[PDB]
């Protein structure tokens, strides 16, 4: 199976530098060209660079030229992406690629995150999701828990420590007008199920290593 | 159950005479050939009765009766880099090489771009391409890419650059 | 820079029916030697792009063949015979006739299903929240389509407006409806100044709206 | 003010067909959404279609896809429902309804008086 997997990004302040990498497995990396692409918040593709077999060629889009630099090591079957002076319309998730006789970018890596932000990293605060009443005549209730104000992305919630999936609902994050992320994970339940249950949500913000274990039963 | 340019005879499964099997209409070709070193015109199933027969000689240009241009052209360039292909896929009436994929909805090679050419162990070559003074190291595919995108460049020896 | 203009930016359709996508390019896409360097992608929610169709009309492997691609010069289009669920997500045009390469904008395909109004439900903040000095409300709208619904907070017959944010997730996957939440911020103080909170929900599917509330000091 | 009139309510066999209309005055309906309701008496009122802008699509509640279709002439200001394949569930009051909202929240403001559907049962 071919994979390619990238890393090395993350929150830089504007004008910091960066170095991605894309660690490639399951075909001879030195045989193939390489390529980076990103894709911003309005969710448009950019093709970024391009890299032939030794790094002895390389190709770049006009908006990034003097400022990234493509290189790879053969050797360590690693694909990188220098970015110095990084303006916030860097922002965006970049993929590094592989073609194939069919297209340019066949194969795609799932991409690292770069935000470019004078912002700070913080955690977030987990809070329950209940209803004012334990449960009233209705057949379902709903419960959740609202992970707030965070920075940079991404949360990831499960709940039941994945053993619960089933109408499950974890929202897009918002950005709050002071500047951090805020979310809410949401799950219904039958009503009947909320004395012999129990229901915990598993926030995970790996910017700030923060993880909370958030048990939410209503008052 | 039998290929292009065969008949069945017999249970067999032979090879179709270009000048007694084709008294049909088929659509017309255009064709090169390697002895002659001339292009012309030739019926469809007069082609594939050849090729079944192992004329080697005699290449596709493009589809219709023969007209001068940039296609054209290319065509003829093909054939002469067609020795140094590994690849030889047969698609539709051409020959697909190294530098080209079948585009099985059209029956028609289509040349790579440069980056998709898979380098794997094909035979390098030691170009200048215009307006540069740098030698470059390229493969087969390669190559093959850049002349059918018409670019500037002249190889100097197979084998990589030696510096 | 060819610019690749897709239209429609959203359909939606049934499953079972199908499906049309045009990608218009400035600029002629056919070489001069009869080559046309076209190409679809499909990019699922949260995963990256993968090839759909290469050279205008070939199908890339693995692609089913309910797929499938026409054009030339510079009008293209991509056609899906029988849509299911699994093909939701974005479709982008690709050129790679004319350097640097280009990506259409993209278009949305939605999965059409019946009407199905939402329910609401309203949770009042923890009260572990109100001790850091700050009140969430959060309005629930679960399992409804199609996606256009209105969100109207009231704190005692007011009617709020600039303090509230909202989020819908991703079409589900296996009924195929939205949910949304939108979250009410208040201070502290401004919360305990207020008995009724509510939010009033209208979605097309509801005869008239529905409105779920509750009492602050009975929770 | 803004008046919508129903008709076309009648009485059909189970199978049959009908064609309801709902004709608007007072306002153009050509950039709102028109959607039909349905009461049986004395029970909740229910969602039956949504005829949005023309290009924008057509929505239909559960009990009745496939076998119901709206439609708009916003020419004659009227839209339709084409009800086929009736069932005895299908009889209530159908109503119209504009969706005040061009961006198709569902603020119901004004509706028709409703015209009456029965299927013969039996």
């Amino acid at each position: 199976e071919v994979q390619l997997v990238e890393s090395d990004g993350g929150l830089v302040q504007p004008g910091g530098s960066l170095k991605l990498s894309c660690a490639a497995s399951g075909f001879t990396f030195s045989d193939y060209y390489m390529a980076w692409v990103r894709q911003g918040p309005g969710k448009g593709l950019e093709w970024v660079a391009t890299i032939n077999y030794d790094g002895s060629s390389t190709y770049y889009r006009e908006s990034v030229k003097g400022r990234f630099t493509i290189s790879r090591d053969n050797a360590k079957n690693t694909l990188y992406l220098q970015m110095n002076s990084l303006r916030a319309e860097d922002t965006a998730t970049y993929y590094c690629a592989r073609p194939s006789t069919e297209a340019l970018f066949a194969y795609w890596g799932h991409g690292t995150l770069v935000t470019v932000s004078s912002a700070s990293t913080k955690g977030p605060s987990v809070f329950p999701l209940a209803p004012c009443s334990r449960s009233t005549s209705e057949s379902t209730a709903a419960l959740g828990c609202l992970v707030k104000d965070y920075f940079p992305e991404p949360v990831t919630v499960s709940w039941n420590s994945g053993a619960l999936t089933s109408g499950v609902h974890t929202f897009p994050a918002v950005l709050q007008s002071s500047g951090l992320y805020s979310l809410s994970s949401v799950v219904t339940v039958p009503s009947s199920s909320l004395g012999t249950k129990t229901y915990t949500c598993n926030v995970d913000h790996k910017p700030s290593n923060t993880k909370v274990d958030k048990r939410v039963e209503s008052s | 159950h039998c290929q292009l340019g065969q008949k069945q005879s017999g249970s067999e499964c032979i090879c179709m005479s270009p000048e007694e099997d084709c008294s049909h209409h088929s659509e017309d070709l255009c064709v090169f050939d390697t002895d002659s070193n001339d292009y012309f015109t030739s019926p469809a199933c007069k082609f594939l009765a050849e090729k079944c027969l192992n004329n080697q000689q005699l290449h596709f240009l493009h589809i219709g009766s023969c007209q001068d241009g940039r296609q054209l052209e290319w065509g003829l360039e093909r054939t002469r880099l067609s020795s140094a292909s590994t690849k030889k896929e047969s698609c539709g009436y051409d020959t697909c090489y190294d530098w080209e994929k079948c585009s099985a909805s059209t029956s028609k090679c289509v040349c790579l771009l440069p980056p998709q050419c898979f380098k794997g162990g094909n035979q390098l070559y030691c170009v200048k391409m215009g307006s540069s003074t740098s030698e470059k190291t390229l493969n087969i595919c390669e190559v093959g890419t850049i002349r059918c995108a018409n670019r500037k460049m002249e190889i100097l020896h197979p084998g990589k650059c030696l510096a | 820079d060819v610019v690749l203009t897709q239209t429609p930016s959203t359909l939606s359709v049934t499953p079972g029916q199908p499906a049309s996508i045009s990608c218009r390019s400035s600029q002629s896409l056919l070489n001069d030697v009869g080559n046309t360097y076209l190409y679809w992608y499909l990019q699922k929610p949260g995963q990256s792009p993968q090839l759909l169709i290469y050279l205008v009309s070939d199908l890339g492997s693995g692609v089913p063949n309910r797929f499938s691609g026409s054009g030339s010069g510079t009008d293209f289009t991509l056609k899906i015979s029988r849509v299911e669920a699994e093909d939701v997500g974005i479709y982008y045009c690709m050129q790679a006739s004319h350097a640097p390469y280009t990506f259409g904008q993209g278009t949305n395909l939605e999965i059409k299903r019946t009407v199905a109004a939402p329910s609401v439900f309203i949770f009042p903040p923890s009260d572990e929240q109100l001790k850091s000095g700050t009140a969430s409300v959060v309005c629930l709208l679960n399992n409804f389509y199609p996606r256009e619904a209105k969100v109207q907070w009231k704190v005692d017959n007011a009617l709020q407006s600039g303090n509230s944010q909202e989020s819908v997730t991703e079409q589900d996957s296996k009924d195929s409806t939205y949910s949304l939440s939108s979250t009410l911020t208040l201070s502290k103080a401004d919360y305990e100044k207020h008995k009724v909170y509510a939010c009033e929900v209208t979605h097309q599917g509801l005869s008239s709206p529905v409105t779920k509330s509750f009492n602050r000091g009975e929770c | 003010q803004v008046q919508l009139q129903e008709s076309g309510g009648g009485l059909v066999q189970p199978g049959g067909s009908l064609r309801l209309s709902c004709a608007a005055s007072g306002r153009t309906i050509s950039r709102y959404a028109m959607s039909w309701f349905r009461q049986a008496p004395g029970k909740e009122r229910e969602f039956v279609a949504v005829a949005r802008r023309s290009g924008d699509g057509a929505f239909y509640a559960d009990s009745v896809q496939g076998r119901f279709t709206v439609s708009r002439d916003d020419a004659k200001n009227t839209v339709y429902l084409q009800m086929n394949s009736l069932k005895p569930e299908d009889t209530a009051v159908y109503y119209c309804a504009i969706d005040s909202d061009t961006f198709y929240s569902g603020s119901y403001d004004y509706w028709g008086q409703g015209t009456q559907v029965t299927v013969s049962s039996e």
